[PDB]
């Protein structure tokens, strides 16, 4: 029997931390979503899953800010928590500074939230983990979330169930659309092929798929609906 | 490992005498990456073993170095956060002294602070104590001095210091210095040696491909002010065992 | 192996296999509860509940299913019927002083929202809030209703946070059997009265007794007339009225 | 071979009683003899010590402290949980009764306060009481002498003449067979050292033990003379030398 | 069975566990100190080891000068040490500004021996695993040792000793203090008292010891303070 | 032969070819020898001979190499005991094991036993579950009769080994035997060489002499550590086919196999 | 798993089994023992321990009190017990000084038994194990006697009794009593069970306790009596022991 | 299991357990009926006749009003049900206060299981081990109504129903004599319903019973001993052979 995993008080008898632990198998146990990086302008994908042959969707990609969003991945709930969080500060930032907020300040501050509730007897763990772009006035950023705190600055990455099916195409092709600049009508292309290998038969209805992208001359804005057949 | 009944919370003394969780965080950082700081005659160096994931890593984006503002530096191994949530309190803790006694910060005060806040993370039931250790120093009107924490809580005073995965390489990779160097040295002298170190360290995984960060805080290069590196510096201090190594 | 058994006993606690089970077993509750229907045409929404005649000397009326809430939104329990008026206490506060802080009419999808931004009041708030309830409870509401925006919509209210634009919802002891047939006699080019025919048809399949005027009732929704629920005596000529047909 | 409620403090077992508050009282035991005997003028306070290192200045120590002029204490149990019960004790004398009617308080209206203190202990669980149990004795101009015993279960007896700790039973076997209800001081001191006698192990001299008395005023103690009625304490506790001189008889 | 785990849980015998591992705690050290008392003064000896070389040996310390006239020797972790020190370095600034004058010792032991008291009736905190020994210079009584604890047992001893090497320690010096029958000694100089001390402790145990492997602590009238490498050489000189 | 060696009372190991100590086992020449030699002064007082005696420390001492060596000074039979491994869950059997071998060893002539790691019989009783604790004083109870009953003999010496001293205050079964409790060192740095002096003979190794030992030896100074030096030492003069040890291989083995005998 | 280890549970066969775990805690204490009558109301006591050396000649154990109208008797433990007395000595004061009128005793009861229902749920807390007895007068209702119980539910009686062995007593009392007794047939029957239901053979003078309300004052409202021992070590002598 | 020592939990079936053993305490309990007729209410009651030392100048009561136009009535246990009483008088009192207007009966049986459900809902806490029922008149209006409620909280309105001893016994009998199709009238055929009604528990003691009804205009009248003893007769006298 694996002890010592009735709270996040305790640590392993090596050194490690099950709770937590658990926690990132939850990501694995909802649905796909990626991210990609330019010099110019980023971009991310996700496929969102139905609950039956008749409901609706589910509301995946959330403006924090103009400059600034995300895509989650795995339990949403405890993700409006921290997407509440992110639309105070940058609302506070403004009202006081007038200064963009730095995208990679968020990932900053996060990391010691996702902590003081990895300390305390009560509450959990925010137990999601989740993608981050933005510009700002330094160049366009991509920054993830796991649960346990450590955030990192990447070029694009991707997480859920069946994302390593997509990882790989980005190792493989790295180094072609990251110079890339200007014309985001293909890079939102790149991440489709790069997700498309990484499906059980999905198919990729319009309904199916939300796209989200930000630059220095393009506002965070979202393109769901019969805006993305295009995109197909 | 001996005592089962005793490692469920904080607050319990084994009847040897011992509090075990504590002995278990240690065994933490053991399974983390390396850090080191040694002391210079005029001021004194840091580095650390970064790690990688992929290419996919922005290069020189995602440090692991952080600081404090009156010209004082720290980093810290094991699990980054707890390491990240203690220094937190330290930018928090300095506002709290010259705001009040009109100077800046001097070190040991300073360390005595978080080398006991971390005591009351071990003092009580409802908490954890941070599977961190943490090492910092920097310049202040009497000299140079280093320091290492450790979630005991029983920092020290050293000379060099180190912990993570390279610590009995890096426990005589940097004793023999103290027999070379009676002396002291300058930070010129120290880089060309302290990223030597990294890649002795690095040799346990040669797999897992890797990176360097320096920082160094001196009276004679800086005047007093806690600065990175860059430029044709480390590019050659690397070089400074890139080439003395093979 | 060890199984299941172990982290079941707290709210707070994850299992190996990554998830919660308290919130997990909430939604086992709503099953134990009565049945409950909501289907929507372009001409009108309607609604539809089972009432568990348990003897022949209650006032049927003593208990409700259904709420006039608003002008224009209407509820559907499933599950304990004690911690529902702890929602809608807090529901139609909200549907009031929005015509307060803002001097106009209401949009659902706040009040979805709003409801379930409070089933999850028992951990993390969602605007940084504290820990108000141990006890995730267990109901399943059906949030119909018209906004100007989008026009005529239901939902379907989890205590698990999070919510579902259902076209045709079912939840309660029949999700199973219904929500299966509905998929087979939903059109987009309804009557109202192509809606209550069915509504009245699948109550019926699904259920122990035979029909009555007092065994069932049922709504609908239209923006200009609001909550208006039926009477028992209309409400029995449509019965009549799906025998004839029948035949 | 007790089980499953002893454990806390706020479960009645099926016979009806509390857990570990008949366990406190298996310490009161364990520590050092201690009596007192009330005497038709005074009353008489006595403790030893087996000051383990004798290296200690045993002086420092008082198993005796002061309450008023008129009250004072002594145990026969745990110590820590002593030096603090004082000044939680006399602090209550001032708050409680002085300040809101002019002067010091008679005894009962003082132990009565000493046992809220103790209750508030075994109010909850996780919080334990006080290993100790206490006689307190007194004088005032409504009754007069009295000698109470305090337990830490907040109950609070009167006596007429006790032993406590080890020597307890044996004691007070004996205080039954050489007492009288109608004695004298003197005599008294000359029972509780013979008394002392039957439980006592090492020396039995005047440095190692410490016993204290009431009676008469001591307006020598007083130094603030000048005043007809502002009268001296009834409370003193004999030197080693002058003790040790009594023993010689 | 529980009655270990808890603190405030009397055992039917009545002794509780959990302090007295804490009593045991103390000596994962290996130290062993010694205090003696003088005719105007008084002295603290302590064991050093810095075994591995990265040390600077100045900033290692169970020393702690809190302020004035007092001086204090910890057994047990540093780190508990410091947590009780700064109380110490706390109070004194009170009972200056709140009653006058500073603290003797002998109140300061009793202060905070009482809070480590209240700390063996809840689970605020765990009791610290420290047993200290403060020494000072009365302006009334003279001078004074006094040994605290955990639970909050303190006396006064006329000069005693802490460590793993009590029960010898505690032999040779009552067999010193009955070849003159004195508590104290004599010789006033707080100087020559440690030529007496040190070896008093060498024979007591039998090894003989450098410059660079003790620490001092001097408490002298009007001050108390620690001492570096002078004074080294006289107990073999002569 | 079942239960154990017994060493036929003359094979006959070397209690001076061993880096111990001289005023211990010489302490124990009192207990045992001078009785079993000399007689006629214990008859003389009429005193009994002794009643066994507590050997306490933690290991690395040899604090059982000198006890069968002694015994085969003497020339009586070694066994073991380990409570360790006499506890058995059941109600009695614990007991049984008890009475087995005061008889068994009287069935012999002489006989002395070598119990170790008796804290499992002393125990402190902090579970106090009466199902249990009520017998563990029952099999230990019947140990304090079962030794000295009737038993007038001169011959069956008893020995208990008992690392961890005092963690037993059940009961510390002080008065009358244990007419010794003897203070038991540690390998001083002293000593090192003379225990160096004894594994390192029987050795054609160009010498392997060095001070630089005991400064390794420090705070390794467990006997094992010395046997293991001297058998790591001797696998590396062959690393390489050597013919004769180097004694930096000694300052090398120390230096690097105390590691684990400092850290765990 | 049983339904003990705290009072906010109940159990699947519907009860609080801490609650009688208290209930059964008077059966420890003492005996007490009320008659209600014509003239006044008495009391009655005995104390557990009955030794040499500790007096309790002067000072009272199980008759308190509350007011000049109201006397109790009192059971059960001793720390949990005063608090009680001490709130009633309260509660009644802070009654008068609004009202400038006495207390009625239904009042008093009632709310001095519903704060033991609040130390039975809310909170892990232990339920004051006490069973008062209620003697006074009040005009609404004339002469009156209640009597408690740790759960906090009450009971207005006309001659009971509590403690040690009263099962029995009552037995002693259910058939040998008459409402139309003045006042000493209730003190020879009351002193004749004690007599009967004793553990020892002393019935000393110091092992009881009496005590009474009487309506004697001519117009005046009320007199007590609590007697020492010289007015009761004479009545049973009086009485035939 | 251990799924049913807490409130905060639950069972994989979905259901709570601290809650429904409560259910199991109220069926300990006395048998508490109630019928409203065309235009009157009765309400009765399983009192006992416990022994010949309580005082008959004061019966106990089951019911107690809250107000001239509101009753109430339980089973299960007094203590928790001494609270709600209280807490539900007061708050009847200021209705009238802050609104100058009486209570709707619905508004109060909503407060009752307004506490109802916050006992249960956070921890810390013990339900009422009660179920009650309200009974009464609307003001200005001749309106019949009764309610239930029950610790989980939640408001029903039957015709008739009952809660203790041998309901299952009653709340079948009612349905196989009282009806809509025929609602009574006035009282004494209301209460010739009732007194019958009582006879499964009953067993034949006249000692062990009262009875009120209910007016209109805020006016209400309880009811005597022999005033049922006759009507002990009438329904007796149909039981001839
Ligand atoms: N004083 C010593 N001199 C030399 N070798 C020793 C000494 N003490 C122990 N040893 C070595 O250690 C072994 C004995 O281990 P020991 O410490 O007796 O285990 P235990 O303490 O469990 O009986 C012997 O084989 C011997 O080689």
């Amino acid at each position: 029997r694996n002890n010592y995993d009735g709270d996040t008080v305790t640590f392993s008898p090596t050194g490690r931390l099950f709770q937590v632990e658990y926690a990132l198998e939850a990501i694995k146990q909802g649905s796909v979503t990626v991210g990609l990086r330019s010099n110019t302008h980023a971009v991310l994908v996700a496929l969102k899953r139905n609950a039956d042959e008749l409901s609706s969707y589910q509301k995946k990609i959330i403006k924090c800010d103009e400059h600034m969003g995300l895509s989650l991945a795995g339990l949403a709930p405890d993700a409006r928590v921290l997407s509440n969080y992110l639309r105070q500060q940058c609302n506070y930032s403004s009202l006081v500074f007038n200064r963009k907020l730095a995208v990679e300040r968020a990932g900053h501050l996060l990391c010691d939230k996702a902590q003081k509730n990895t300390q305390s007897y009560g509450g959990r763990p925010y137990g999601v983990g989740l993608l981050i772009i933005g510009y700002d006035k330094s160049g366009a950023h991509l920054l993830e979330f796991q649960p346990s705190g450590n955030v990192t600055e990447l070029y694009g990455t991707a997480i859920g169930a069946r994302s390593q099916g997509a990882k790989t195409y980005l190792e493989r092709t790295l180094d072609t659309f990251i110079k890339i600049d200007g014309n985001p009508d293909e890079l939102i292309k790149a991440g489709v092929e790069a997700i498309s290998q990484s499906l059980r038969d999905e198919s990729l209805t319009v309904d199916n798929l939300s796209i989200a992208i930000v630059g220095k001359d393009t506002p965070f804005t979202i393109y769901d609906g019969e805006a993305v057949a295009k995109y197909i | 490992s001996i005592g089962t009944g005793y490692d469920l919370s904080n607050s319990v003394f084994s009847p040897d005498g011992r509090n075990f969780q504590v002995e278990y965080a240690v065994k933490a950082v053991e399974n983390g990456t390396t850090s080191i700081g040694i002391k210079c005659n005029d001021g004194v160096v840091f580095a650390v073993e970064k790690l990688i994931t992929s290419k996919l890593l922005v290069p020189q984006k995602n440090v692991k170095i952080q600081v404090v503002d009156r010209h004082i530096g720290c980093v810290y191994s094991g699990l980054i956060p707890d390491g990240r949530h203690l220094v937190n309190r330290g930018r928090e803790e300095a506002a709290s002294f010259k705001k009040l006694y009109k100077t800046p910060i001097p070190i040991p005060a300073f360390a005595d602070r978080l080398g006991q806040y971390v005591q009351a993370h071990t003092l009580y039931n409802s908490v954890r104590p941070f599977g961190v250790s943490t090492i910092f120093g920097g310049v202040d009107k009497n000299g140079a001095h280093l320091y290492m924490l450790e979630p005991s809580g029983s920092y020290w005073g050293y000379k060099g210091a180190a912990t993570g995965k390279g610590r009995q390489s890096a426990k005589a990779e940097l004793e023999k210095l103290v027999d070379h160097h009676p002396e002291g040295l300058s930070a010129r002298e120290a880089v060309k040696q302290a990223a030597k170190i990294i890649y002795l360290a690095h040799e346990d995984n040669k797999e897992k491909d890797f990176e360097l960060e320096i920082s160094w805080c001196s009276l004679s290069e800086t005047n007093g002010l806690h600065k990175f590196v860059k430029g044709d510096l480390l590019q050659e201090a690397i070089d400074f065992a890139q080439k003395e190594i093979n | 192996f060890l199984t299941r058994s172990e982290y079941d006993r707290g709210v707070s606690t994850f299992s190996p296999e990554g998830r919660l089970f308290q919130v997990e077993y909430s939604l086992e509750a709503i099953k134990l509860g009565s049945t409950a229907i909501g289907i929507a045409t372009k001409e009108g929404v309607v609604l539809g509940v089972e009432k568990r005649a348990t003897s022949p000397l209650l006032e049927s009326d003593s208990i409700e299913k259904i709420v006039e809430i608003d002008r224009h939104i209407g509820c559907a329990m499933s599950g304990l019927t004690a911690d529902a008026r702890s929602m809608i206490e807090h529901a139609r506060t909200a549907a009031v002083t929005h015509n307060l802080y803002y001097d106009e009419d209401i949009n659902v999808e706040s009040l979805t929202q709003s409801v379930c931004d409070l089933a999850l009041r028992f951990g993390e708030g969602a605007s940084g809030e504290e820990r108000l309830m141990s006890r995730p409870f267990g109901v399943a509401l059906l949030i119909a209703g018209h906004d100007a925006d989008d026009g005529y919509q239901l939902f379907h209210a989890e205590p698990s946070g999070t919510f579902y634009r259902y076209n045709a919802k079912a939840i309660g002891s029949g999700s199973e059997g219904a929500q299966a047939e509905l998929l087979n006699e939903w059109h987009s080019s309804l009557t109202l009265k192509e809606a209550e025919l069915l509504v009245l048809k699948i109550l019926k399949q699904v259920m122990e007794e035979k029909l009555d005027e007092n065994n069932a009732q049922l709504s609908c929704i239209t923006k200009q007339d609001g909550f208006k629920i039926y009477d028992n005596e209309k409400t029995a000529e449509l019965i009549k009225e799906l025998k004839e047909k029948e035949a | 071979m007790t089980d499953r409620y002893s454990f806390s403090l706020t479960t009645f077992s099926p016979s009806g009683k509390l857990g570990q508050i008949d366990y406190a009282l298996t310490a009161v035991k364990q520590g050092v003899t201690s009596l007192g005997i009330k005497a038709t003028n005074g009353v008489v306070i006595a403790t030893e010590k087996k000051s383990s290192s004798p290296l200690a200045m045993s002086e420092t120590l008082s198993k005796v402290s002061l309450l008023t002029p008129d009250i004072g204490a002594v145990y026969s149990g745990m110590g820590p949980d002593y030096r603090v019960l004082v000044d939680k004790s006399r602090k209550v004398a001032h708050t409680s009764y002085k300040r809101i009617y002019g002067e010091y308080p008679p005894t009962k209206l003082l132990v009565s306060e000493v046992a809220k203190i103790m209750q508030e202990a075994t109010q909850s669980g996780g919080v334990r009481p006080f290993g100790v149990s206490l006689l307190i004795a007194g004088h005032d101009e409504f009754n007069g002498f009295s000698l109470y015993q305090v337990d830490p279960s907040g109950s609070y007896f009167p006596w007429k003449a006790t032993a406590i700790g080890k020597g307890s039973v044996a004691a007070k076997t004996f205080l039954e067979k050489r007492w009288n209800d109608e004695l004298e001081l003197e005599d008294a001191i000359h029972i509780a050292l013979l008394t002392l006698k039957e439980s006592v192990e090492g020396e039995f001299n005047g440095d190692t033990i410490e016993l204290a008395i009431i009676g008469d005023e001591n307006p020598d103690l007083l130094g603030y003379t000048g005043i007809p009625t502002d009268k001296g304490p009834r409370f003193r506790k004999l030197t080693s030398q002058e003790i040790n001189d009594r023993l010689e008889a | 069975a529980g009655y270990d785990r808890h603190i405030t849980i009397f055992s039917p015998e009545g002794r509780l566990y959990q302090v007295e591992y804490a009593f045991k705690a103390t000596n994962q050290t290996n130290i062993n100190s010694l205090a003696v008392r003088g005719k105007d003064c008084t002295v603290v000896i302590s064991q050093k080891k810095v075994p591995d070389k990265l040390l600077d040996p100045t900033t290692v310390s169970y020393i702690f000068c809190i302020s004035r006239t007092i001086g204090m020797v910890v057994n047990g972790p540093i780190p508990d040490a410091r947590n009780a020190a700064l109380r110490a370095k706390a109070e004194a600034a009170e009972f200056r500004y709140k009653y006058g004058y500073d603290m003797p010792c002998d109140v300061l032991a009793k202060r905070m021996a009482n809070l480590s008291q209240i700390y063996t009736q809840r689970a605020y905190m765990r009791p610290l695993g420290v047993i200290l020994t403060f020494v000072s210079v009365d302006e009334e009584l003279g001078p004074s040792i006094y040994k605290t604890d955990p639970a909050g047992y303190y006396v006064g001893y006329k000069a005693t000793a802490t460590g793993p090497k009590q029960q010898e320690i505690t032999t040779n010096l009552e067999n010193h203090f009955k070849k003159s029958k004195i508590d104290h000694i004599n010789e006033e100089s707080w100087e020559k008292v440690v030529e007496f001390a040190i070896t008093h402790m060498i024979d007591a145990l039998g090894t003989e010891f450098s410059k660079n492997d003790l620490e001092v602590g001097v408490a002298t009238k009007d001050k108390f303070f620690t001492l570096s490498a002078e004074n080294i050489e006289e107990r073999l000189v002569a | 032969l079942v239960y154990n060696m017994t060493s036929f009372e003359q094979g006959e190991i070397t209690f001076d070819g061993i880096g111990g100590l001289t005023e211990q086992i010489r302490e124990l020449r009192e207990v045992i020898e001078l009785p079993l030699k000399n007689p006629e002064i214990f008859q003389r007082v009429g005193i009994k001979p002794p009643k066994g005696v507590l050997l306490y420390g933690p290991p690395g001492t040899g604090k059982t190499l000198l006890a069968k060596a002694v015994a085969a000074t003497i020339g009586a039979n070694f066994i073991f005991s380990p409570a360790s491994g006499i506890v058995d869950k059941y109600i009695g059997e614990s007991a049984r094991i008890i009475r087995e071998m005061f008889a068994y060893a009287k069935e012999h002539e002489p006989c002395i036993i070598f119990m170790d790691e008796v804290d499992a019989i002393g125990g402190r009783r902090f579970s106090e579950g009466t199902s249990a604790d009520r017998e563990i004083q029952r099999t230990l109870m019947e140990l304090l009769t079962q030794m000295d009953g009737f038993d007038n003999l001169g011959q069956t010496k008893i020995i208990m080994a008992t690392n961890r001293p005092d963690t037993l205050d059940p009961a510390l079964l002080r008065p009358g035997r244990l007419d010794r409790k003897v203070e038991i060192p540690l390998p001083n740095e002293a000593g090192r060489l003379e225990i160096f002096k004894i594994h390192t003979a029987k050795v054609k190794k160009t010498g392997e002499f060095d001070f630089e030992a005991a400064v390794k030896m420090s705070d390794g100074f467990n006997g094992a550590d010395i046997r293991n030096c001297a058998t790591e030492a001797g696998f590396f003069a062959i690393r390489d086919d050597r013919d004769h040890i180097n004694p930096d291989d000694l300052m090398k083995a120390v230096r690097k196999v105390a590691e684990v005998k400092k850290l765990e | 798993r049983r339904y003990d280890s705290r009072t906010t549970i109940f159990s699947p066969e519907g009860r609080l089994y801490q609650v009688e775990y208290a209930l059964e805690s008077i059966s420890h204490a003492g005996t007490a023992i009320g008659i209600m009558a014509s003239d006044g109301i008495v009391l009655a006591a005995e104390r557990k321990v009955t030794s040499t050396l500790l007096e309790q000649d002067t000072s009272t154990e199980k008759l308190y009190k509350l007011n000049d109208k109201i006397a109790v008797a009192v059971a059960g433990l001793t720390a949990d017990a005063e608090i009680l007395i001490n709130t009633a000595r309260i509660h009644a004061q802070n009654y008068l000084k609004t009202y400038n009128e006495d207390i009625p005793v239904e009042i008093l009861v009632r709310r001095l038994s519903d704060i033991k229902q609040g130390y039975t749920q809310h909170g892990g807390l232990r339920p004051f194990g006490v069973s008062f007895i209620y003697a006074g007068y009040d005009d609404r209702y004339g002469y009156q006697l209640y009597t408690s119980n740790p759960s906090g539910n009450y009971t207005g009686w006309k001659a009971i009794s509590v403690g040690a062995n009263t099962s029995a007593a009552q037995t002693l009392l259910q058939m040998d009593y008459k409402d139309d007794m003045k006042v000493d047939d209730a003190i020879e029957l009351a002193l004749k069970t004690l007599s009967k239901t004793t553990d020892s053979s002393a019935l000393t003078y110091d092992r009881l306790e009496f005590a009474t309300i009487r309506k004697g004052a001519n117009d005046g409202e009320v007199y007590q009596k609590i007697f020492k021992p010289q007015e009761i070590k004479d009545i049973l002598v009086k009485t035939g022991i | 299991s251990g799924y049913d020592r807490a409130l905060s939990i639950f069972s994989p079936d979905g259901h709570i357990f601290q809650v429904e053993y409560a259910l199991e305490a109220v069926k300990r309990g006395t048998c508490a009926v109630g019928v409203k007729g065309k235009n009157c209410v009765v309400l009765g009651c399983e009192r006992r006749s416990t022994l010949k030392l309580q005082d008959t100048r004061i019966t106990p009561s089951k019911v107690s009003k809250i107000d001239s136009h509101v009753v109430l009535s339980f089973s299960g246990l007094n203590a928790d049900s001494r609270i709600l009483i209280e807490k539900a008088r007061v708050e009847a009192q200021s209705h009238r206060l802050t609104l100058e207007d009486p209570v709707t009966v619905e508004y109060l049986t909503r407060y009752v299981a307004g506490v109802q459900q916050r006992y249960t809902q956070s921890g810390g806490v013990r339900p009422f081990g009660v179920s009650t029922l309200i009974a009464g008149f609307d003001p200005r209006d001749d309106e019949p109504k009764l309610y239930q409620t029950e610790p989980s909280g939640i408001y029903s309105s039957w015709s008739a129903q009952t809660i203790g001893r041998n309901s299952k016994t009653v709340r079948e009998f009612l349905e196989k004599n009282y009806d809509r199709k025929e609602p009574p009238a006035t009282v004494e055929e209301c209460v010739k319903l009732t007194v019958r009604s009582l006879l499964e528990v009953v067993q034949t003691g006249a000692k062990n019973i009262e009875i009120t009804v209910v007016k209109p205009d805020s006016d209400i009248v309880a009811l005597s001993s022999e005033e049922i003893n006759q009507y002990v007769t009438q329904i007796e006298q149909e039981k001839q052979e």
